[PDB]
This record gives structure tokens, sequence and C-alpha cells, in this order.
């Protein structure tokens, strides 16, 4: 499935460089993906200095997914 | 409560723990079961119970045919391995290991840390005074709480304002204050800790200082700079094992001083020494029940085979209660020589902040022999919630002053004033 808006075209850009992998879902769990807390804390600490959003972990925990990440962000 | 059967006992439940006296438990497969096999609970594989301490030590001396890539501890290893494996020193075998250990080494050899000794013993001594002096404290959150993480912080750099931040984080990482915490809290609680570092590793790299993270961030291992990611990874390790474990040892030297009245006396009249005092307070509290291995190849041990992909754990509590090493092993005796505890593990992962614990130990004795002349347990002690660290989270106590050691403390830095 392709990303439906910049938000979530650019949450997957980072999602796949901090994955080292191609072909990222963007409705997939982050965990499902076999995501682990190295890769955790470089997506987390991306995403808040490229979306200007101070993005608690709590929030990034309970959807850990794009689509899910950009509703949270844009708001 | 004392259990007799050993099929009952669940190992991975932190309440076992609690409810349980587990001193015949361990004495049973001392003795008729030195290799168990605990049975899968839910979705966790079964794993080797090692209990004997000369068991103990020959297999945290083997890196060769057992690793600790693949995790260290229960949670860990029966969740298939540690993320932070090849990176974090704890979870790291071989070159990496040994090329590592050696850059930290420079920061926490006895010679390096002697300084900081000093540093150690004036905090140490001016927080009893404080507690001697109010009489009614809690020892936990005002004295122990104060000590241990404010050093490693001290040596790693961390801004004195962030400090209380991360003694929250700490202390739902791996062991939890309340009874039911689910495995989202302790998540949540090591990510931020990894959070908080790479944010001061950034800095630190950007414009170096001359604390362990500059250190780390200007060190090589086989001729290449080490990558931010290991270096956080390595700030995790050290902020909560320098915290943790050392903060356990104080807080139970303190409640078994109430129940063995006779070796406190000993330690007041200066009949022992601090150092064989310390030893001893290490030895009975073995803060870290357990730490584990996997192995690598098929080994033998008693007659049972230990197949590849296997967990095995160690258990130090059980192995600072052998008989066979150490006589009337369930007395707390102050003078025990010789001491030969396996408190601070075996091998080539032997404690890196070993000389560190046993100075903030040594520190707090020193401190409540000269300022104190008694205390008392006036409150329901809270114990922590754990499968890995045993202790206290808080302590209430009434502690009876030596008022002409503390006017002397206080006319002495009169003058120094
Ligand atoms: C009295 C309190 C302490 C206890 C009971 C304790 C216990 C242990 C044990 C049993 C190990 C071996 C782990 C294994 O074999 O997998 C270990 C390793 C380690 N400890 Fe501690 N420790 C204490 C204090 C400290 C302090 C103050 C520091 C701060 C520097 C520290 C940092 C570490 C690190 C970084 C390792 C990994 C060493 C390696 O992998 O080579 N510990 N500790
Ligand atoms: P995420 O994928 O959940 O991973 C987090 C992290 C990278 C931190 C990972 O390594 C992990 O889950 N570790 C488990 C916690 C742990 O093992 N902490 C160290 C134990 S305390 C200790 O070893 C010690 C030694 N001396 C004193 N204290």
């Amino acid at each position: 499935r392709e990303p439906r808006n910049e938000t979530e075209s650019r949450l997957r850009r980072i999602f796949e460089e901090v994955l080292h992998s191609e072909d990222v879902d963007v409705e997939a769990n982050f965990f499902e993906l076999g995501g682990h807390s190295l890769q955790a804390t470089k997506l987390v600490s991306r995403i808040r200095s490229e979306f200007d959003a101070e993005l608690p972990l709590r929030d990034f925990f309970e959807h850990p997914n794009v689509a899910g990440l950009a509703v949270l962000i844009g708001g | 409560p004392i259990p007799d059967d050993i099929s009952t006992i669940n190992l991975t439940d932190p309440r076992t723990y609690e409810v349980n006296d587990l001193s015949e438990y361990w004495r049973q497969l001392r003795t008729t079961r030195p290799l168990y096999w605990h049975p899968p609970v839910g979705d966790a594989p079964g794993f080797w119970v090692v209990s004997r301490y000369a068991d103990v030590m020959a297999l945290y001396k083997d890196n060769k045919k057992l690793t600790s890539e693949k995790g260290n501890v229960l949670v860990t290893l029966l969740a298939g391995g540690d993320s932070a494996a090849g990176k974090m020193l704890a979870v790291t075998d071989g070159a990496m290991h040994r090329g590592l250990r050696n850059v930290l080494l420079k920061s926490f050899s006895p010679q390096a840390l002697k300084p900081i000794v000093d540093q150690i013993r004036v905090n140490t001594t001016r927080l009893v005074v404080d507690a001697a002096r109010r009489g009614e404290c809690d020892f936990a959150a005002d004295v122990a709480e104060q000590i241990p993480l404010n050093t490693i912080s001290d040596l790693l750099g961390v801004p004195a304002a962030d400090r209380e931040f991360l003694l929250k984080l700490n202390k739902s990482a791996l062991s939890s204050e309340d009874a039911d915490q689910s495995a989202t809290d302790a998540w949540l609680a090591r990510n931020e800790i990894l959070l908080y570092f790479s944010e001061l590793v950034a800095e630190r790299r950007a414009k170096p200082t001359e604390d362990v993270i500059s250190v780390l961030a200007n060190s090589m291992v086989d001729g290449k700079p080490l990558t931010e990611e290991v270096i956080v990874l390595n700030c995790y390790s050290l902020i909560l094992g320098g915290d943790e474990t050392s903060r356990l040892s104080m807080i139970d030297s303190v409640q078994t001083f109430t129940q063995y009245p006779d070796q406190w006396e000993l330690l007041r009249d200066g009949k022992v020494t601090l150092e064989s005092a310390t030893e001893e307070v290490l030895r009975w509290a073995t803060p870290a029940m357990h730490f584990g291995r996997r192995a690598v190849t098929d080994m033998e041990l008693h007659g049972q085979v230990i197949a590849a992909g296997d967990v095995v754990t160690l258990w130090n509590n059980s192995a600072n209660r052998d008989e066979e090493v150490f006589a009337d092993p369930y007395a707390f005796d102050l003078n025990r020589s010789p001491n030969k505890h396996i408190t601070f593990g075996y091998g080539p992962h032997f404690c890196l902040g070993a000389y560190l614990g046993r100075a903030e130990v040594h520190a707090l004795l020193d401190a409540l022999r000269t300022y104190t002349t008694g205390f008392e347990i006036t409150g329901e002690p809270q114990r922590i919630h754990s499968n890995f660290l045993t202790g206290l989270s808080r302590l209430p106590v009434r502690i009876q002053p030596n008022e002409a050691a503390i006017a002397a403390y206080d006319s002495d830095n009169g003058v120094r004033s």
C-alpha cells in the first residue's frame, strides 16, 4: 500500500532508514516487523526533530505504525 | 513459609521470591539436583538452573561453550535475545568485548577511581550525619538513593538536574516497586533512558569534556571510533548497573544489622575491619540473584547433557549459601575469612564496577560506625519485585546519633570553612 499524504510518506521513509529495509507497510506494527529498542530510539528522536513535535514515547507505543503516527502528528 | 517440593516453584515469577523462603529449595537443588531443568512457563522456554558455587564459578568462566550474546538475565534469555547484543558490554563476547572492556578499564580501574573514592566518602558522611541529626528517617530515600546514582552520574557527566528523573526510570527498568507491573511500563522506562542518553552523547561528541562519555566518544576499538549507538547502550548499562545493586546492598546492611546486633557492635567498636565487613555485606545481600548464558555447543555436566541453544542460569544467591564453601552459610559473620563470594560474578565478565561497589559500601559502613551508636526499624519495609534483583525500596529507621563524633565533625567543618 502507498502513503496517502506528505506526513505518511515522510514517516515511511524514516521507518525504512531506521529498520534498514525497503517495502515497509504503512499499516504494519513496528514490533511485528522485528522492531526493537535501538530502532525505536532513533525513530522517535528523528520524528520529533523533523516534524517539530514533542511526541511522547507512550504515544509511539500505543500506535507504533505510520498511519497512526501521522494522525497523532497532524493535530 | 518453607516449600518442600521443587516442581511447585516458578523462578520466573517475581511473586515467588516474596511469599517463599527458598533456603530449603536451594539446598535441595544443591545436594540432589545440581543441574536442574526448570520447565516452560506460559510462552517462556525451559532453562537450566545451576545452584552449586563450584558449578556457578566454572560456567561464569566458560565464554567459549557459553555465550552472553543472547542475553544475560531471564527477561532477555527467555525472549530469545538481547537487542543490544554485540554492542553492550554485558551481552558481547570475543574481541569486541575485550576491546570495549579495555577502554572502560581506563575509567573504572582502581587506579583511575581513587579521586572519586574521596568524593564518595565525603557525600556518604554528609548524608549519614543528616539522617543521624534528624533521628527518624527513611534510609532508602534519604541516604542510600543519594549515593550510587550520584557517583556514576558524576563519572558519566550527567547534569545534576536530570538525576532525579533518571532514578525514577531505573526503578522501573528491571524491578518494580508495585506488585503487578506490566512489561509495557518497563519497556517505556528502559527506552526513556536510551532517549535521554542519545541526546547527551550527541552533545558530548559535538563538545567533549573530561567525563566518561567523552572518554568513550574519543576512544577506539579495532582502529575505528565507537558509534553513538554503542556509547548510548553502554551508558544505559552503567547508569542502571552503577545504581540499583549498590543501593540495595547498602539498604540490606542496615536491615541486617538490626537482625544481628552482635555484628553491628563488632563494627561500631572497631573489632572488625571495614574490608572484612564489606565482603560479608556483599555475600549476605547478593542483590543480583542470577545471571545467565546460552550454550553455543553441547556440553556434559553431572551426567546431564546441555544442548546447543539451551538457556543456562547461574544463581549467585544459592552459590553464596553453599555449605561446601561457606561454613555456617546462613550466619551473618563480619569476621568471615576467607570470603570468596560470587556476588560480583566471575571470569571474563567479572563486574566492571566491583571496586566502585565495594568503595560505596565501605564508605557507608565507615560513616555508620563513626556517627551512629545504633538504629531500629520503625515501620514496614517495602520489598522490590523482580526475578533478577532482591532487596528493599523503602526502609523506615530511627537512628541514635554519636553526638560527640557529630560535634567533632561540625567543629572540623567550621575551621575548614
Ligand atoms: C554491589 C553491587 C554490584 C553487584 C552485586 C554487581 C554484580 C555484577 C555481576 C554478577 C556481574 C557479572 C554479569 C555477568 O556475568 O553477566 C556484573 C557485571 C557488570 N557490572 Fe556490576 N555489580 C555491582 C556494581 C556495579 C557498579 C557500581 C557498576 C558501575 C560501573 C557496575 C557495572 C557493571 C558492568 C558494566 C558489567 C558488565 C561487565 C562485562 O560484561 O564485562 N556494577 N555486575
Ligand atoms: P528493547 O528492545 O526492549 O531493549 C532495551 C535494551 C537495549 C536496554 C536491552 O539491552 C534490554 O532489554 N536489556 C535488559 C535489561 C538489562 O539487562 N539491564 C542490565 C542488568 S543490571 C546489571 O547487569 C548490573 C551489573 N552490575 C550491576 N548491575
